[PDB]
C-alpha cells in the first residue's frame, strides 16, 4: 500500500 | 542458502521517466541472475537473463547490469502497461530462489472517483439477503473512503472493500463497496447511501436511493 | 509457438493427493529441464521443484517440498507431472509449469553435471486449494444501470467456495471499461466478487450487456443479462 509522491 | 533482497519495495513514477530498480545477494552469484515481470493478474515473463542479456521476442525496453552481488534493472521510458511487480531470480543454486519482488505503479494527476449506488436485486431478496454495492470508478490516487448511510445513519462491521489494481491504460484505481443486512431489517429502514470522500472532492460525494 | 498448458488443479482435503499435468508443445519437450513454480495468493513466486532434460534421471526440490511432492515427466506425451501427496495448509496455491532455458546434462570431469538457467516461458497456471470446507457455488446477481452519458452495470457473484471465480463480458467481445475486483471473504467463509462495466448512456435500451461467471470448482457457467 504505497503513498505515492 | 542465497538470500536475494530487492530495492526499493515499491515505487511510483512519471510516464516517460526511466526507472531502475536493484537486487543484491548474500554470497557471490557471479552473473547467473533473471529478471522476470509479472503485470497484475498475468503469469510471470522473463525479460532479462545473464544479467544483462535480453531475451528473444521481448523488446528493448530495458537495459540490465550488474555482477557479484550487486545488480541493476532499468526500464528506459516508463508507460502505464508497465505496472506490475519485477522479480530477480538466482540460479546459482539448485534453490533458484526470488527476489520479494518490485512494485512498479506510475503517478498521474489527480482524478475524482465517479460513484454510482445500486441497490439489492428482486432475486437476492428471495433468499432474504440484501447487498447494496457503491462503485468508486476511475480515480487517483489510490487513497479515498466510502461510508455507508442507512436514515442518515452510519454503518460498521457490514460493509466489505476491494480495490483493483493500477489500470494498464489510464492508471486509475477502482473501488467496490458491498454492505450486506438481511432483508428484514433492510425492509426496516427507507433511504440507503454511500458518501465517497477523496483527494479530489471539495465535499463528500453522497449517492442514494429510496427502495421505491 | 511455445506454449505450456497446466491442468489437474482443485480442491483436496488437507492430507489428500492430487496430481498436476503440464502439456507442452512448441519445443523439443525432452531437451530441457522443467520446473513447477507456485505462487500463494498474498506471496510471491517461490520455487517448487524441477526435472532436469536430456538422457538420464535427476530431480530437486525445495525444503518446503522435498519428501513430500514428486516431479516426473513423460517425453514421448510431451507431459510434465507433478505429484502431491499429505497436502499442507501452506501448498494452497497457483501452480505454473516453466521451462528452463537448458537443463540437460554433460558428462564433465568423470561426472555428470546438469545446467540449469532459469524459467523462459510459463503456463498460465492452475489452482490448487487444500481445505475441508464444502465446495459451494456462486449465486449471481444484476447491478441493474439507473436511468437516472456514462452509466455503470454489473455483476455480483456472491457466496461461492473456493477461489478463483472467472468473469467475462460478452463472452470476451467486451473488454473496454470492465472493472472485476478482486473477491473479498465474508465471515460466511464464502467468498463475494463484483464485476463492473462503465457504457454509453444511449446504449442501455439498444445494446445487450450479459456477464459470463464460471466457478469450476462447482461447474456452474451463468449468463446473466443486466437490464434497467
Amino acid at each position: 500500500h504505497h503513498h505515492h509522491h | 542458502a542465497i538470500r536475494m533482497t530487492q530495492s526499493p519495495s515499491s515505487l511510483s513514477a512519471s510516464v516517460g521517466d526511466r526507472v531502475t530498480i536493484t537486487c543484491q545477494a548474500s554470497q557471490d552469484i557471479k552473473k547467473s541472475l533473471n529478471w522476470y515481470r509479472q503485470k497484475p493478474g498475468k503469469a510471470p515473463e522473463l525479460l532479462i537473463h545473464d544479467a544483462s542479456i535480453l531475451q528473444t521476442g521481448v523488446p528493448s525496453a530495458f537495459t540490465a547490469s550488474g555482477s557479484g552481488t550487486h545488480f541493476s534493472f532499468v526500464i528506459n521510458k516508463l508507460q502505464p502497461e508497465d505496472v506490475g511487480t519485477y522479480f530477480c531470480q538466482e540460479y546459482e543454486n539448485l534453490q533458484f530462489t526470488f527476489g520479494p519482488g518490485t512494485k512498479v505503479e506510475i503517478k498521474r494527476t489527480v482524478a475524482a472517483p465517479s460513484v454510482f449506488i445500486f441497490p439489492p436485486s428482486d432475486e437476492q431478496l428471495k433468499s432474504g439477503t440484501a447487498s447494496v454495492v457503491c462503485l468508486l470508478n476511475n480515480f487517483y490516487p489510490r487513497e479515498a473512503k466510502v461510508q455507508w448511510k442507512v436514515d442518515n445513519a452510519l454503518q460498521s462491521g457490514n460493509s466489505q472493500e476491494s480495490v483493483t489494481e493500477q489500470d494498464s491504460k489510464d492508471s486509475t484505481y477502482s473501488l467496490s463497496s458491498t454492505l450486506t443486512l438481511s432483508k428484514a431489517d433492510y425492509e426496516k429502514h427507507k433511504v440507503y447511501a454511500c458518501e465517497v470522500t477523496h483527494q479530489g472532492l471539495s465535499s463528500p460525494v453522497t449517492k442514494s436511493f429510496n427502495r421505491g | 509457438q511455445v506454449q505450456l498448458v497446466e491442468s489437474g488443479g482443485g480442491v483436496v482435503q488437507p492430507g489428500g493427493s492430487l496430481r498436476l499435468s503440464c502439456a507442452a508443445s512448441g519445443f523439443a519437450f525432452k531437451d530441457f529441464g522443467m520446473h513447477w513454480v507456485r505462487q500463494a495468493p498474498g506471496k510471491g513466486l517461490e520455487w517448487v521443484a524441477v526435472i532436469g532434460g536430456g538422457h538420464g534421471q535427476h530431480q530437486s526440490y525445495s525444503e518446503s517440498v522435498k519428501g513430500r511432492f514428486a516431479i516426473t515427466r513423460d517425453n514421448e506425451k510431451n507431459k510434465l507431472y507433478l505429484h502431491m501427496d499429505r497436502l499442507r495448509t501452506e501448498d494452497t496455491a497457483v501452480y505454473y509449469c516453466a521451462k528452463d532455458r537448458l537443463g540437460r546434462p554433460w558428462n564433465i570431469g568423470g561426472r555428470l553435471v546438469y545446467y540449469y538457467y532459469g524459467m523462459d516461458v510459463w503456463g498460465q497456471g492452475t489452482t490448487v486449494t487444500v481445505s475441508s470446507a464444502s465446495t459451494k457455488g456462486p449465486s449471481v446477481f444484476p447491478l441493474a444501470p439507473s436511468s437516472k452519458g456514462t452509466a455503470a452495470l454489473g455483476c455480483l457473484v456472491k457466496d461461492y467456495f473456493p477461489e478463483p471465480v472467472t468473469v467475462s463480458w460478452n463472452s470476451g467481445a467486451l473488454t473496454s471499461g470492465v472493472h472485476t475486483f478482486p473477491a473479498v471473504l465474508q465471515s460466511s467463509g464464502l467468498y463475494s466478487l463484483s464485476s463492473v462495466v462503465t457504457v454509453p448512456s444511449s446504449s442501455l435500451g439498444t445494446q445487450t450487456y450479459i456477464c459470463n461467471v464460471n466457478h469450476k470448482p462447482s461447474n456452474t457457467k451463468v449468463d446473466k443479462k443486466v437490464e434497467p
